[PDB]
């Protein structure tokens, strides 16, 4: 027996010794050092220094950048919000329980902080997939005649609100729930306990296939199609040599986009799927943990390969920042 | 593609 069950939680150590407590109670340092609480607390604090003014400074330059407020780029301030919803919702609460050594906020806290920090994710994925779909609409033209313009940008935000919610809701009304997570300071999905009363099982199956596998396989056509009409307009155009860069620097954006999704996902993905195929091995909260690590820190990467790798932006982010000049 | 690539923050 390698846990500790209770009412809206599950600890991963063993009780035999008696030392477990509640992760709403009392410190969680029989499970780690009290230093690796405090590398916990350090790692949620360079995400939000580093977090917080990347998505900020985002929203911050479309305000004073009429150039940046197209409709192609609504998705990426959505992407932008979603990674706010992260810093605030997870990052420092989590920067906050780290210190204390537990879940402070209790169950109900537990439940916030666990929809916010999913939907924020969450938002930030669809936006990454909605924004592969634009993009092969746009330039791939599989539509004859279609013109995408503000009404369109709409609904692809709306969409990935929605597709967030079919994520985030669910766990807060009886299909699979939040508890917390690892080393018992942040709350998340209940993806690894078979507790039959919320059906994790299948909520775990619709996760893996809804969220993760379609995502997995849009970005991957759309990208694939829009490399592949990149590579046939330059062949086709061979005596053009920014046509040629294009094609270059079109194929490299796709790779860094997609080992980025991968390397955000792949990893809870992977530990999802092997508990399900193992069940309820010996994790432990610092295993758990991991995957946690690869997908939090998407809210500092994303943003510097949408965002700042994007000229536009990354030109009037200079300029703001340079007071107004260059 | 150009102008469709700049526009998409590709190019
Ligand atoms: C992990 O394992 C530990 C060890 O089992 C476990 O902790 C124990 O929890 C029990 C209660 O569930 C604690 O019990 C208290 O003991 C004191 C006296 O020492 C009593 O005052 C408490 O109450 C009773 O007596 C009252 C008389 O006035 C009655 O009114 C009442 O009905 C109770 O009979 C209660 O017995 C026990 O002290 C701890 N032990 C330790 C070492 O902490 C812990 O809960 C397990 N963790 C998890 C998350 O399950
Ligand atoms: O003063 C308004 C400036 O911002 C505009 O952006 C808006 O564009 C649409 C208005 O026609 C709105 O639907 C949209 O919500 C706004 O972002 C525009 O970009 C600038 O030219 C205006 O100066
Ligand atoms: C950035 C804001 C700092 C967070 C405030 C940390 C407060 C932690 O408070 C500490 O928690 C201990 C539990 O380990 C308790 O023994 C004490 O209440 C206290 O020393
Ligand atoms: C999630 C969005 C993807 C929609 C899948 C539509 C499948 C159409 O596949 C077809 O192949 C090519 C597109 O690359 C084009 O030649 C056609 O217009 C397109 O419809
Ligand atoms: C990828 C599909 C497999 C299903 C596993 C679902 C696990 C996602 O869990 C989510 O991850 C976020 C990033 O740490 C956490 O912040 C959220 O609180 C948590 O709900
Ligand atoms: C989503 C799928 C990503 C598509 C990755 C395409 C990788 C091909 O790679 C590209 O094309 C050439 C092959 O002829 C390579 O030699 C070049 O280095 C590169 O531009
Ligand atoms: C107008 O031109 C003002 C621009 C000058 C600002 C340049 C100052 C550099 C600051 C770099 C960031 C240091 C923060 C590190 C703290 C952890």
């Amino acid at each position: 027996m390698n846990g500790t069950e209770g009412p809206n939680f599950y600890v991963p150590f063993s009780n035999k010794t008696g030392v477990v407590r509640s992760p709403f109670e009392a410190p969680q340092y029989y499970l780690a050092e009290p230093w690796q609480f405090s590398m916990l607390a350090a790692y949620m604090f360079l995400l939000i220094m580093l977090g917080f003014p990347i998505n900020f400074l985002t929203l911050y330059v479309t305000v004073q950048h009429k150039k940046l407020r197209t409709p192609l780029n609504y998705i990426l301030l959505n992407l932008a919000v979603a990674d706010l919803f992260m810093v605030f919702g997870g990052f420092t609460t989590t920067l906050y329980t780290s210190l204390h050594g537990y879940f402070v906020f209790g169950p109900t806290g537990c439940n916030l902080e666990g929809f916010f920090a999913t939907l924020g994710g969450e938002i930030a994925l669809w936006s990454l997939v909605v924004l592969a779909i634009e993009r092969y609409v746009v330039v791939c033209k599989p539509m004859s005649n279609f013109r995408f313009g503000e009404n369109h940008a709409i609904m692809g935000v709306a969409f990935t609100w929605v597709m967030a919610l079919a994520c985030a809701a669910p766990p807060l009304v009886g299909w699979s729930r939040y508890i917390p997570e690892g080393m018992q300071c942040s709350c998340g999905i209940d993806y690894y306990t078979p507790h039959e009363e919320t059906n994790n099982e299948s909520f775990v199956i619709y996760m893996f296939v809804v969220h993760f596998i379609i995502p997995l396989i849009v970005i991957f056509f759309c990208y694939g199609q829009l490399v592949f009409t990149v590579k046939e307009a330059a062949a086709q155009q061979q005596e053009s040599a920014t046509t040629q860069k294009a094609e270059k620097e079109v194929t490299r954006m796709v790779i860094i986009m997609v080992i980025a999704f991968l390397i955000c996902w792949l990893p809870y993905a992977g530990v999802a799927f092997y508990i399900f195929t193992h069940q309820g091995s010996d994790f432990g909260p610092i295993f758990m943990t991991i995957p946690a690590f690869f997908a939090k820190t998407s809210a500092v990467y994303n943003p510097v390969i949408y965002i700042m790798m994007n000229k536009q932006f990354r030109n009037c982010m200079v300029t703001t920042l340079c007071c107004g000049k260059n | 593609i150009l102008e469709n690539l700049k526009d998409v923050g590709l190019f």
